[PDB]
């Protein structure tokens, strides 16, 4: 029969095409480790794929996966019990040291840049022809954290060009320095902006840039990753819904 | 074992429940006090049908099946191999994709991450609590949910669904129908887009978002972008489930003829319903 | 903030796009910038090529649909009211079985239908050839056009490979509303019930599972947004801690995960599998096997 051929055929195709798309999703994190860094004994059933190289864009090099794990920072973190399985306590700040829901990835330290070979993010206020087009525009809004104090205000918009959209607010501190803040992490509203992620004294902290006109992808995982840690490390500041609304 | 950039991330903290009592792991998988909450969920309701299919009489996975109580018991509780085991599994199958849900959270906090998953799925639990809670609630009976089989549960669409005539008249049925195709025509050109950009030509550089915005672009006058598509995907495929729970929750509760006829509204507009001709002329 | 809405739309001068090996001449200008559209993605319209083969596809889709509505206006006897009332019953039937494949039938009775048809296939076929060469212009890998032929199969199926194999344009789908559902009713009806199909079986479970997928990524990618999640092709190629938790979020829920790259195949497929199975399963229905149940019972 035909069709029972063409089922049983499919079943074969279908485990084939799950076994080639696993090995294709092994290409980063592999091979696995023990809690200890050496490779684990167990490494699952299935192979890691043929190496392959993307060639990058403006000749910034090549990426060849997998291949050897490019994390070799120190992870300030300590076993917490002897067994597999448990946590792993931060050994000093976690969100100085980048740990937990402060982590960070050490990518390469230049800007994105667009198909043209322009940076990808821009101030823009250094963007030709950018503007607000629609909605609150939050430049000049005084920025609060979530103890509800104010830990400064909003200086300009960095914009992603291609996609034609805003990607941090750039926000000035009391002592006339800057910072990048995730647009995704800022609430804009009327008279102000609102950062639930960190209480005012946190912002200092928040990683810098080296040029004032651009971010590379570095210093953009250092900010991203500092301002989410700060929803959990930064609890104990964090005001409550009630003295909110007030 | 862990992924070769894990560790750093294994640490304490983000449990809603149970301070640091569950906040563990076992092999990849992370635990916390809804971990063993739906473990128990899914024992015991695993445990409860494989018990109907010894009542039952079978092991067959392709027979066994567990029924809710029959349309006498209306609302009320009912003997176990009568429609009250599927009772109880039914409260297991809530309480375990409740607790899955809830344990996505705990790992979102623990990955300081935004809460759009678990919301995502609970849009699934409402549909499904949709069959076999709320629906069967406002018809005033068990026995109008739907059972715990392989096969019966398709017979159980199919006799549900021609007990309206064809149900493809459903409107509300219409729209979730055009969300879930339009879902997988958005879902396979961004899987190709996105891959088609990462894979150029042999021997080519990657190519770029804005490689990206120039093929749709080109293609049909219009690249919605990368936040967007994303966005849209979620969208599309939530608004699908939504209208099938809608199209559901109002059938045998406010519709009960033939889907049809509920066009017969529009044909019957006083301005056009008596000129002869057309179809319906 | 959930970030489903932007909190400001921000705009710069229109974009051009890329050039590579593009032929300028066949672009045209840019269009309207639209702010409800800047709300969820791209305020841009435009701009869009249009060379010989764009043409083509878009005048011979135009010829489709215009076919199809001067033979509704007919059914409607020109009236304008009547036209709109019974807009969803009007329908271009194909021709009878007595024609067989045959391009004999008379137009109010099948040639019609066939002419339309012959406008779909040149305007599906046409804009499918554009989907390679759009790609090719840009030096980008021919996924989208691989994934669109997925489709063009079920379709293709649907009108001419099983109406040939059955031996009359009879047997294809009619343009309309609803008689393309009552089609679709009758055909399960005809074949035994098409829940019983294993092929209709697994189109569902992709159909199904494109819905559960893309909820999984879109929610996960937006989840992840606080990093530049988004920047998708950027992860790929410099992985961040976007990539990184999206991974463990997966991971530590149920198991195993993907790569920003790797998602997207799965995605692909997902998608694909749809059209792919759902072919297959109507190709064999009628051709191969006259009831589903009947089929079942001895499988
Ligand atoms: C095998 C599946 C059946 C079928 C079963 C159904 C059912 C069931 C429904 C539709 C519905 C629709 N069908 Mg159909 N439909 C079929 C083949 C087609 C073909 C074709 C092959 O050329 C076309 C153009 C359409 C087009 C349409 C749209 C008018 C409408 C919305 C679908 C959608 O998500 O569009 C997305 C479009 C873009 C993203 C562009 N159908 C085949 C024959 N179709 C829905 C509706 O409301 O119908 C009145 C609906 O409920
Ligand atoms: C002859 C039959 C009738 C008909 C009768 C019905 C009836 C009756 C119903 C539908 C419903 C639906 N119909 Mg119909 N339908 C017809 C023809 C069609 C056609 C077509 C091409 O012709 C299409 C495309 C559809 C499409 C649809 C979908 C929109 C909808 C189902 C999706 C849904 O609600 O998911 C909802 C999602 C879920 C239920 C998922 C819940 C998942 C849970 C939360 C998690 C499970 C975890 C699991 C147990 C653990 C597994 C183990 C792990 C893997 C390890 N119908 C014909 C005309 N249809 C249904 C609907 O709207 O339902 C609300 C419905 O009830
Ligand atoms: C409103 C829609 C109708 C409905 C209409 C249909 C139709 C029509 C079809 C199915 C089909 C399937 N349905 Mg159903 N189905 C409904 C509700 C459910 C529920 C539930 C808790 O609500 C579950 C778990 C299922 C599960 C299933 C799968 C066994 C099967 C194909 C997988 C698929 O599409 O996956 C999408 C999800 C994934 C790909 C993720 C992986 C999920 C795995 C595959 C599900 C395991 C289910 C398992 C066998 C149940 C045992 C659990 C153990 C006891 C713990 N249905 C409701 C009542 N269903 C198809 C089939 O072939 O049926 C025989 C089919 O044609
Ligand atoms: C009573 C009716 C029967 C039934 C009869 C059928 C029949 C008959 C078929 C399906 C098919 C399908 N059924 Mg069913 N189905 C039933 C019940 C169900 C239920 C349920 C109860 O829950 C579900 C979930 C499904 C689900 C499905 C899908 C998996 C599958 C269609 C995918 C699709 O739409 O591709 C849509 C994609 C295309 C049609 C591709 C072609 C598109 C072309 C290329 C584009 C043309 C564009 C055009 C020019 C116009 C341009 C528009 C402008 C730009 C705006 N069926 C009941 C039992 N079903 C189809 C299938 O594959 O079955 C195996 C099918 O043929
Ligand atoms: C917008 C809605 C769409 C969606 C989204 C969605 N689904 C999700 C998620 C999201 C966002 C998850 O995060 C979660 C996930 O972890 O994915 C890997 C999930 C998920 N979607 C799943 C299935 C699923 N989703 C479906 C649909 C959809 N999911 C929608 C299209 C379907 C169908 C029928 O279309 C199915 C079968 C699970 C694989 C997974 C959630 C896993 C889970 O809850 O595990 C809990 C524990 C168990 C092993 C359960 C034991 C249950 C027993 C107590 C009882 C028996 C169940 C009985 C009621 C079934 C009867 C069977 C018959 C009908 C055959
Ligand atoms: C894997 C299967 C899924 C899929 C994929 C898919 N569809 C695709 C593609 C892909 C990969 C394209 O590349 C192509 C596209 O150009 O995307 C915007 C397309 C496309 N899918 C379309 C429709 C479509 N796809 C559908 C379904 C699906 N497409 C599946 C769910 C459906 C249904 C019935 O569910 C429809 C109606 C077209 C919008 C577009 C192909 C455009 C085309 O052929 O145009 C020819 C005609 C004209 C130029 C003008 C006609 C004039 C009108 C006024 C009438
Ligand atoms: C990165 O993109 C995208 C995806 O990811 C891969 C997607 O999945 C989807 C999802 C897909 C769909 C919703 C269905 C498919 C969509 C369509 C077939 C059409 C959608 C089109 C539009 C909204 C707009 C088209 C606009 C045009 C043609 C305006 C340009 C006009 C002009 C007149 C030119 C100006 C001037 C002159 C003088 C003439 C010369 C979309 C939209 C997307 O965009
Ligand atoms: C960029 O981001 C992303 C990732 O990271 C890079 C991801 O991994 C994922 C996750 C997705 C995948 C790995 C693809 C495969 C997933 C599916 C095809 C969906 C269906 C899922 C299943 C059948 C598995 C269900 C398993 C469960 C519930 C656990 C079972 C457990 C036992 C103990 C037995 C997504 C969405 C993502 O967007
Ligand atoms: C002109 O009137 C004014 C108002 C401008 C406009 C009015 C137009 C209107 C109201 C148009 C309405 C159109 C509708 C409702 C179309 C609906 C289509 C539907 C619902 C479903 C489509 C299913 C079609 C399929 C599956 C078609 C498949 C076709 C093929 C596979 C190609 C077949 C080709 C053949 C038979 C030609 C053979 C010849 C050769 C040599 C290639
Ligand atoms: C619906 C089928 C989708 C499931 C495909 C199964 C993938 C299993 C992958 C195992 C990877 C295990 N691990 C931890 C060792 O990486
Ligand atoms: C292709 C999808 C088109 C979606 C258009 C969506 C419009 C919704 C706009 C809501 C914006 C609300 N507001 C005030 C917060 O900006
Ligand atoms: C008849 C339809 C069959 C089409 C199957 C197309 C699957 C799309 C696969 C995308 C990956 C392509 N590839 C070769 C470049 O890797
Ligand atoms: C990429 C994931 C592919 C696997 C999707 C899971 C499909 C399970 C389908 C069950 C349908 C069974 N059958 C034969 C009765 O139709
Ligand atoms: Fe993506």
């Amino acid at each position: 029969d035909l069709a029972s051929l063409a089922i049983y055929s499919f079943w074969i195709f279908l485990a084939g095409l799950i076994y080639y798309l696993q090995t294709e999703n092994m290409r980063e994190g592999y091979p696995l480790e023990n809690e200890d860094g050496t490779p684990a004994a167990n490494q699952g059933p299935f192979p890691l794929p043929k190496p392959k190289t993307f060639i990058l864009p403006h000749g910034r090099g090549t990426l060849t996966v997998p291949g050897p794990e490019s994390e070799d920072r120190p992870i300030a973190l300590a076993r917490t019990a002897v067994s597999e399985g448990f946590p792993h306590a931060p050994t000093g700040d976690p969100m100085k040291d980048g740990v937990g829901p402060a982590s960070w990835v050490a990518r390469r330290d230049l800007p994105e840049l667009d198909g043209h070979g322009h940076n990808k993010i821009k101030p823009m206020k250094a963007a030709a022809g950018f503007h607000v087009s629609a909605g609150k525009n939050p430049i000049g809004l005084p920025v609060r954290g979530c103890d509800l104090e104010i830990a400064g205000k909003v200086v300009d918009i960095w914009v992603d060009i291609p996609e034609q959209m805003a990607r941090f607010l750039e926000v000035e501190l009391k002592d006339g320095s800057t910072r990048l803040l995730p647009m995704q992490m800022v609430k804009v509203q009327s008279n102000r902006v609102h950062v639930n992620a960190l209480s005012s004294d946190l912002f200092a902290g928040i990683p810098t840039i080296k040029s004032p006109t651009e971010v590379t992808l570095l210093e953009e995982d250092k900010i991203c990753g500092y301002v989410a840690g700060g929803l959990m490390y930064a609890a104990p500041k964090r005001k409550s819904v009630v003295a909110a609304m007030l | 074992a862990l992924l070769s950039f894990e560790r750093k991330y294994r640490v304490p903290g983000g449990t809603l429940v149970g301070g640091n009592l569950f906040d563990f792991w076992v092999g990849p998988f992370y635990v916390g006090f809804f971990g063993v909450a739906t473990f128990f969920f899914a024992a015991l309701g695993i445990i409860l049908i494989a018990w109907s299919a010894v009542l039952q009489g079978t092991w067959n996975p392709q027979l066994i099946s567990v029924y809710p109580p029959a349309l006498e018991y209306g609302l009320g509780g009912a003997p176990l191999a009568k429609g009250g085991l599927w009772q109880i599994i039914t409260i297991c199958a809530t309480g375990a994709f409740v607790s899955w849900a809830l344990r996505e959270v705990e790992i979102c906090r623990k990955l300081g991450i935004g809460y759009h998953i678990p919301f995502a799925f609970a849009f699934a639990i409402l549909a499904y609590l949709t069959l076999v809670l709320f629906r069967p609630v406002m018809m005033g009976a068990w026995g109008y949910a739907f059972p715990y089989g392989i096969w019966t549960h398709l017979d159980w669409v199919s006799n549900t669904g021609y007990t309206y005539g064809n149900f493809h008249y459903n409107p509300a049925h219409m729209i979730a129908i055009s969300f879930f195709f339009t879902n997988a025509l958005a879902l396979a050109l961004h899987g190709a887009l996105v891959l088609s950009a990462a894979n150029p030509e042999k021997g080519k550089e990657m190519r770029t978002p804005d490689h990206e915005n120039t093929f749709f672009r080109d293609l049909v006058g219009y690249s919605i972008g990368t936040l967007g598509i994303h966005r849209l995907g979620l969208l599309l495929s939530l608004s699908a489930v939504f209208f099938s729970a809608l199209c559901m929750i109002i059938t045998g509760t406010i519709w009960f003829d033939q889907w049809v006829d509920w066009w017969q509204w529009w044909v019957k507009l006083p301005w056009w319903a008596n000129i002869p001709g057309g179809i319906n002329g | 903030y959930q970030n489903i809405f932007s909190q400001v739309q921000v705009r710069g001068p229109a974009d051009l796009g890329m050039t590579e090996d593009v032929n300028l001449a066949n672009r045209s200008g840019v269009g309207p910038f639209s702010t409800l559209l800047g709300w969820f993605g791209n305020a841009q319209l435009g701009p869009i090529y249009l060379g010989s083969l764009g043409v083509l596809s878009l005048f011979s889709g135009l010829m489709w649909f215009f076919t199809i509505g001067i033979w509704f206006w007919y059914q409607a006897g020109w009236n304008p009211a009547v036209f709109l009332r019974d807009l969803f019953f009007f329908s271009l039937e194909p021709p009878a079985p007595e024609y067989g494949l045959s391009f004999a039938a008379p137009l109010k009775e099948g040639g019609l239908w066939l002419i339309a048809s012959f406008f779909m296939f040149v305007a599906v076929w046409s804009w499918w050839g554009r989907t390679y060469l759009r790609a090719q212009a840009l030096g980008m890998g021919k996924h989208t056009a691989w994934a669109f032929l997925s489709a063009i199969w079920l379709w293709m199926v649907l009108g001419f490979i099983r109406p040939i194999l059955m031996g009359s344009w009879s047997e294809a789908v009619p343009y309309g509303i609803f008689s393309h559902l009552d089609w679709t009713n009758n055909f399960s009806l005809v074949h035994g019930n098409l829940f019983y199909n294993p092929f209709h079986g697994l189109s569902i479970a992709f159909l199904y599972g494109s819905a559960l997928l893309f909820a999984m990524h879109g929610a996960t990618i937006l989840a992840v947004s606080r990093f530049g999640g988004e920047c998708e092709l950027e992860q790929i190629a410099d992985r961040g801690t976007a990539a990184e938790r999206a991974a463990l979020f997966w991971r530590w829920t149920m198991g195993f995960n993907a790569t920003m790259e790797g998602i997207h195949r799965w995605a692909i497929w997902m998608a694909v599998l749809v059209t792919l199975t759902g072919g297959i399963g109507i190709l064999l229905s009628g051709t191969v096997v006259d009831n589903w149940y009947v089929w079942g019972q001895n499988h």
